[PDB]
């Protein structure tokens, strides 16, 4: 509805907030798995 | 004191810390002053002058 | 830059309310692993 809007990627900090974690979460995962 | 002396008891505050006040009325946010702290001054000085 | 500026901690609150559950998670985990 809005005119002159642009495309673009909005850098959410929360998300790279809890992948501080995420990340390492994953990697937790990958050692409960790899056995 | 600032702006307190005028409406109550005069309650006492650093000026360093009585200009990065001030700013954030203008809208410009208090950070910039430190950042320039010495080289603002130095202007300011000149000024008077 | 800046003069006066006095060291101390800063509680940033994501963390804690993170910690609160990252906690909780790394314990799950190893229990799972033990079998
Ligand atoms: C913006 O992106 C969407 C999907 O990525 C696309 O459908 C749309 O045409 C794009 N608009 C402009 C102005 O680039
Ligand atoms: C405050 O001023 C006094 C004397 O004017 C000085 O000795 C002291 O170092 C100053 N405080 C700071 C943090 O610079
Ligand atoms: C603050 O802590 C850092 C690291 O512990 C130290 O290098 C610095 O000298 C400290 N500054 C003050 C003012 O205590």
């Amino acid at each position: 509805v809005v005119i002159g809007i642009v495309n673009n990627t909005v850098y959410d900090p929360l998300q790279p907030e809890l992948d501080s974690f995420k990340e390492e979460l994953d990697k937790y995962f990958k050692n409960h798995t790899s056995p | 004191s600032g702006w307190t002396f005028g409406a109550g008891p005069a309650l006492q505050i650093p000026f360093p810390m009585q200009m990065a006040y001030r700013f954030n009325g203008i809208g410009v946010t208090q950070n910039v002053l430190y950042e320039n702290q010495k080289l603002i001054a130095n202007q300011f000085n000149s000024a008077i002058g």
